[PDB]
C-alpha cells in the first residue's frame, strides 16, 4: 500500500536509480510558469558510488 | 535568471572553451542564430549548420 | 517565484482545477445538508469576441 521495493542485478546495485515525476492534477499549472521546468516536478532515487 | 534564482536553466551555448598553447577554437551552438556556429583559431565562423 | 518583491502581502489566489477550500458557513438545516454552488467569473483584460 505504502511500501515499495526495487530489485536489481547482482552488479548494477550501484547505479541503480529510479525516476519520480509527480504529475499535475490541475491543467492550469501550465500557464506562464511552464518556463520554470517545474510545471511537473522532477526528483529521483539513487545509490551513491562508494569505494 | 534576473528574477528566479535557478531551476532548469538553458544556455545559448555561445562558447566551449578550447584554449591550447596559442589562441583558441570553439564549436558552439549559438541559440540566437538557431544553428551550429563553429569558429576556429584564425578567428572566423567556418561553418554554420542549420537547426 | 521572484516576481513579487514587497507589494505582495494582500493576494487571495487559486488556479484552475486545483482546490480552493471554501467556507460554506451554514446553520439552518437538519439531516443531510445539500448545497449547490454558483461561481461568477470574469476576465481582466479587453474583450473582443469572435462569432
Amino acid at each position: 500500500q505504502n511500501t515499495l521495493i526495487y530489485v536489481v542485478p547482482n552488479g548494477s546495485f550501484v547505479g541503480s536509480n529510479i525516476k519520480l515525476t509527480y504529475t499535475t492534477t490541475d491543467y492550469a499549472v501550465l500557464h506562464y510558469f511552464y518556463s520554470t521546468g517545474q510545471y511537473k516536478v522532477f526528483k529521483t532515487v539513487s545509490v551513491p558510488n562508494v569505494t | 535568471a534576473k528574477t528566479n534564482p535557478s531551476a532548469i536553466l538553458s544556455l545559448s551555448t555561445v562558447n566551449i572553451t578550447v584554449v591550447g598553447l596559442g589562441g583558441k577554437a570553439s564549436v558552439y551552438y549559438n541559440s540566437t542564430s538557431g544553428q551550429t556556429v563553429i569558429t576556429n583559431i584564425y578567428g572566423q565562423t567556418v561553418a554554420t549548420l542549420s537547426g | 517565484l521572484g516576481s513579487l518583491s514587497s507589494e505582495a502581502y494582500y493576494h487571495p489566489v487559486i488556479w484552475g482545477r486545483a482546490l480552493i477550500n471554501t467556507t460554506l458557513i451554514d446553520t439552518y438545516a437538519s439531516g443531510s445538508v445539500p448545497f449547490t454552488f454558483q461561481l461568477n467569473y470574469s476576465v481582466p483584460g479587453p474583450l473582443t469576441i469572435n462569432m
